[PDB]
């Protein structure tokens, strides 16, 4: 795999393939 | 964090694995 | 608003949209 | 959980808010 | 819910979840 | 090009791909 | 309409410019 | 116009849902 | 059809809905 | 990580999620 | 192919970089 | 390259197009 740069829902989508369905919480700052 | 690293710089798939349940 | 079906990486991206900053978890085993 | 809430069922903005943090 | 920062299609995608059955138009500048 | 379907979000994407500037509206209810 | 048009049957690029302002 | 404001800067849902047919 | 502005996987998107079946390259520069 | 379906433009960002810079190939075709 | 690996069957983000360049 | 252009500057689909197999 390649580094990843991802802003935005982009992050969330990559989250999602990564954890399928374990599923992942998204936290962000602030 | 993660989603602030990924944004303003670069991470990897191995990162975002940790934020999986 | 609406409701209707949000499925996958549809469902993630509409809680990345809802929560935001907020952040959300995904937990699709419950 | 959220998939039977809405994905295998509907579900409005206001119930997915229900996963937020 | 939060606000929304929201560019592109990005923008579309949320006016496609918050309009629903009901639709939407896209109407952007110039 | 080609045909192929386009469901949901990804018709509004597809919409917002071909319109672009223009605008489109997206009236799933006819 | 488009849902028809594209979704439930298939439509081209071309027809989709159909619904564009 | 929204397309613009949710891009320059920010808008809600509650003002995108003016947009809805 | 509009020009278009992608980047990312928004380019990926579009080269999706513009070649359909017959399937496409991904080929960025480095 | 995962397995789980991709299918259509959610398998083409995935592979551009996976490849990134060296680019990816997809042809349904075979 | 590609599509019955990860659509028709499922596969693996691994199985993915096959088709990578 | 394509990749590059679309995002740097714009591009057609018709460009696009070209990357096709
Ligand atoms: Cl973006
Ligand atoms: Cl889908
Ligand atoms: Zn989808
Ligand atoms: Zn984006």
């Amino acid at each position: 795999f390649v580094n990843q740069h991802l802003c935005g829902s982009h992050l969330v989508e990559a989250l999602y393939l990564v954890c399928g369905e374990r599923g992942f919480f998204y936290t962000p700052k602030t | 964090g993660i989603v602030e690293q990924c944004c303003t710089s670069i991470c990897s798939l191995y990162q975002l694995e940790n934020y999986c349940n």
